[PDB]
């Protein structure tokens, strides 16, 4: 009821891994399923900051975490490589840059001011 | 009077003591396991080896991402009824 | 499947885990909170080569010793913590990844639908009442 | 498998109140589970729309 006519969330309920799928099948006096399931692979080290400070202000990842190869600062995902260039429609600002722990200056780069 | 071995349930008569860590088959008791294998005749006793030893590398300012991945397609088996019988 | 080794060095950003640690200096390798845990519990046999009332028992009645000694199990419970705190979850899906504590738990707020902007501003204070309430 | 390796979301099931973690120890013939959870703490009224 739950891994076939849906998606679950619990962990090694539906097979081991992330769960994407289930398929039965018959058996004499019982039942065989089939998970069908997402498990990641080869990984990279990386830098990483919990925040960035732009104009005395913090800033915060809307989803995803803050990287860094060895000299530019990107916004990922949380299970797949994808850099993207930091924006201001991609974090959120709360804070004044002297109470967090670990951020790091860097810039940000607005959309709306080359227009 | 040989190939005698003392363990804590008992000792154990016709089988040699190994240093070595391998998975066990034939699980003996308290924490001692015995299998057959080559030195190439001989029923060997051990102690199990609880898994592939491994280690992290936790740091301030570290993080590891993953580039690719994978599907997998696993099997589960369940019971669901018995024969129905009468007398 | 594998056995993960504790960090060389214990600071966690705050954080205060000598209670749940394993603790070297023990010869049973157990935290104090396990410890503790054995100590409370009185147990009648556990299987041991015997030579009062387990002494009457000479009528084919046995105790069987369990297969894993009560010595691995705190290496299978190591290895699960030292996973759990620091690898977050992601070494129960496939191959652990190292990640700074904070962010973990910045995440696991996150989860409940709190912003991590309180974690990051109170961090100390949320440090502090764990450690109080671990104590 | 599930309060321990992940999050759980269900209501009650891995400690009292909104769960965040949990810690394993093992006793004789049992285990014992240390869940950490988030509590709320003094309100105030406000009026809504
Ligand atoms: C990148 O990640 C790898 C792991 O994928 C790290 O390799 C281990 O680093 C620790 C750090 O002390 C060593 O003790 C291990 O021996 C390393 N593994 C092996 C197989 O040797 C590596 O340190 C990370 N950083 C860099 C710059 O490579
Ligand atoms: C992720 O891993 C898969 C493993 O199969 C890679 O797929 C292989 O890619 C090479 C590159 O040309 C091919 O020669 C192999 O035939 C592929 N394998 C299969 C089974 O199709 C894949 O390339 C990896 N991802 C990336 C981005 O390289
Ligand atoms: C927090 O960690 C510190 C070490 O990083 C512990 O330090 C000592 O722990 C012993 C154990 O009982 C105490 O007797 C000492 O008084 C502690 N000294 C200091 C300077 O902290 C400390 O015990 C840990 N906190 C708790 C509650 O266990
Ligand atoms: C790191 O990322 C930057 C971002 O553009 C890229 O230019 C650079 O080639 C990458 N590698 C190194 C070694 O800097
Ligand atoms: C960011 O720059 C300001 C002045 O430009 C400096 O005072 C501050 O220390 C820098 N940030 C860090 C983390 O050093
Ligand atoms: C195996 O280890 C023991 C110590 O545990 C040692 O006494 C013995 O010499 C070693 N070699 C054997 C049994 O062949
Ligand atoms: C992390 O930061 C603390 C701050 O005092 C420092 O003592 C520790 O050595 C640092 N560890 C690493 C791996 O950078
Ligand atoms: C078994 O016999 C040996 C003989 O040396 C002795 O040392 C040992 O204490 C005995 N154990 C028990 C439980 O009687």
């Amino acid at each position: 009821s739950e891994c076939v006519l849906g998606q679950s969330k619990r962990v090694d309920f539906c097979g081991k891994g992330y769960h994407l799928m289930s398929f039965p099948q018959s058996a004499p006096h019982g039942v065989v399923f089939l998970h069908v399931t997402y498990v990641p692979a080869q990984e990279k080290n990386f830098t990483t900051a919990p925040a960035i400070c732009h104009d005395g202000k913090a800033h915060f990842p809307r989803e995803g975490v803050f990287v860094s190869n060895g000299t530019h600062w990107f916004v990922t995902q949380r299970n797949f490589y994808e850099p993207q260039i930091i924006t201001t429609d991609n974090t959120f600002v709360s804070g004044n840059c002297d109470v967090v722990i670990g951020i790091v200056n860097n810039t940000v780069y607005d959309p709306l001011q080359p227009e | 009077g040989s190939n005698v071995f003392q363990t804590r349930a008992g000792c154990l008569i016709g089988a040699e003591y190994v240093n070595n860590s391998y998975e066990c088959d034939i699980p003996i008791g308290a924490g001692i396991c015995a299998s057959y294998q080559t030195q190439s005749q001989s029923i060997i006793a051990y102690t199990m080896s609880l898994g592939a030893e491994n280690s992290v590398a936790y740091s301030n300012n570290s993080i590891a991402i993953p580039t690719n991945f994978t599907i997998s397609v696993t099997t589960e088996i369940l019971p669901v009824s018995m024969t129905k019988t009468s007398v | 499947k594998q056995i993960y080794k504790t960090p060389p060095i214990k600071y966690f950003g705050g954080f205060n885990f000598s209670q749940i640690l394993p603790d070297p200096s023990k010869p049973s390798k157990r935290s104090p909170i396990e410890d503790l845990l054995f100590n409370k519990v009185t147990l009648a046999d556990a299987g041991f080569i015997k030579q009062l009332i387990c002494a009457q028992k000479f009528n084919g009645l046995t105790v069987l010793p369990p297969l894993l000694t009560d010595e691995m199990i705190a290496q299978y419970t190591s290895a699960l913590l030292a996973g759990t705190i620091t690898s977050g979850w992601t070494f129960g899906a496939g191959p652990a990844l190292q990640i700074p504590f904070p962010m973990q738990m910045a995440y696991r707020f996150n989860g409940i639908g709190v912003t991590q902007n309180v974690l990051y501003e109170n961090q100390k204070l949320i440090a502090n009442q764990f450690n109080s309430a671990i104590g």
